[PDB]
């Protein structure tokens, strides 16, 4: 089937695809750099971002649901599988400089996927959308019962 | 047996994992410190003296180089820092040994990768006098905090 989406509150959103669950956050912090981390130029490259390769399909769909153009848009960054921190996919959606237009599109994507989406990005500052697969050390305990319990899943 | 970690937190928007550093560590105990991150150049006595911004209750990030790391952490603790992050600069500076006396706060060595990932979330350029990379920055502002966990 198609993944199901629910937002806990303005901070934490969640996707459920197959057996896997991915945390989605929007904030002004980046822990990835072009110089050190993996750039996703084409959908195949997503098979470098997740602990198991197959689950990357869930990311693929989500990308296209946001409006990401795999042809013209900036590559998203992700942490390599070999690294032991976890899995972290960044979309640079800053309301500034060269990502402004792109960012808008992604936020519009969110508005269609999460009814009641809250835009935390402040104008002129840096802003990011981050995806962490649940269970990896990078999602911490944000995929536990105290969070996913009081979120109800749909679609 | 939980790995040592450096993470960044915003104002309650979440915790983001920067690095699991395999580098050398000193434990006073298995500790978890959280606070503002602040640059102190080489961590010498004069470096801390010349800072224009508060060090107390803050984690200091310093470069390896002019003095021994024990002196760096002794100075940081002398100015009431709660933890020390040490990263290695691109130019290696020889250590010289002056008069020194006889580790309570956590001390974690991080890759220059993690240092730059922290800096990109920090503000204010480092003085040109330091002769260090342009990625260097001084203060973690915007109510952000760094969380160092040493097990
Ligand atoms: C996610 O996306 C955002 C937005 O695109 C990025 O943030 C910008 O990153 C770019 C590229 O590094 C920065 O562009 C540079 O801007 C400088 C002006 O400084 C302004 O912004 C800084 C913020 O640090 C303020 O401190 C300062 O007061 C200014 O307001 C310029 O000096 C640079 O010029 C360079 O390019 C010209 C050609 O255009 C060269 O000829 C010059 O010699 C010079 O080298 C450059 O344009 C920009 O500052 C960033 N903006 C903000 C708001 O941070 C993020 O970096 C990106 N994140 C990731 C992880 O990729
Ligand atoms: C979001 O929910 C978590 C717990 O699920 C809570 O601790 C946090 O304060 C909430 N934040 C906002 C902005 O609603
Ligand atoms: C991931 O890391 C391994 C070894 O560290 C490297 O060979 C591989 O090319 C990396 N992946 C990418 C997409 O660069
Ligand atoms: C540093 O000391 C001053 C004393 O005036 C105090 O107000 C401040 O809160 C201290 N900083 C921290 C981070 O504890």
């Amino acid at each position: 089937e198609l993944p199901s989406l629910c937002m806990l509150n303005n901070s934490f959103y969640y996707m459920r695809g197959g057996v896997n669950t991915f945390l989605i956050r929007v904030s002004d912090i980046s822990v990835l750099m072009k110089e050190y981390d993996v750039s996703i130029y084409e959908p195949e490259d997503l098979g470098n971002c997740l602990n198991k390769s197959d689950s990357s399909w869930a990311i693929h769909w989500f990308s296209n649901a946001l409006g990401h153009d795999w042809l013209m848009d900036p590559p998203m960054l992700c942490r390599n599988k070999t690294k032991k921190e976890g899995s972290n996919i960044q979309f640079n959606i800053s309301k500034a400089d060269d990502a402004r237009v792109y960012g808008k599109k992604i936020r519009n994507g969110m508005r269609h996927l999460f009814r009641g989406f809250h835009d935390p990005c402040e104008e002129g500052k840096v802003c990011y959308l981050t995806i962490n697969q649940c269970g990896d050390p990078s999602s911490f305990d944000y995929c536990g019962v105290n969070h996913l319990s009081k979120c109800q899943f749909d679609h | 047996s939980a790995p040592n970690s450096v993470t960044i937190t915003n104002a309650s928007g979440g915790l983001y994992l920067v690095e699991y550093p395999e580098g050398y560590v000193a434990y006073s105990k298995a500790t978890e410190v959280t606070g503002k991150l602040v640059h102190a150049n080489f961590g010498t006595k004069k470096d801390f003296e010349d800072l224009d911004y508060a060090v107390n209750g803050s984690i200091v990030i310093v470069r390896a180089g002019k003095i021994t790391i024990a002196e760096k952490v002794a100075n940081a603790q002398s100015f009431n820092a709660i933890g020390v992050l040490i990263y290695k600069d691109r130019t290696k500076y020889p250590i010289s040994r002056a008069d020194e006396p006889l580790p309570s706060i956590p001390v974690q060595t991080i890759s220059r990768e993690a240092a730059e990932k922290l800096f990109q979330n920090m503000e204010r350029d480092c003085p040109r006098s330091w002769n260090t990379d342009s990625s260097c920055k001084l203060e973690l502002l915007q109510n952000r905090n760094v969380k160092l966990t040493v097990n």
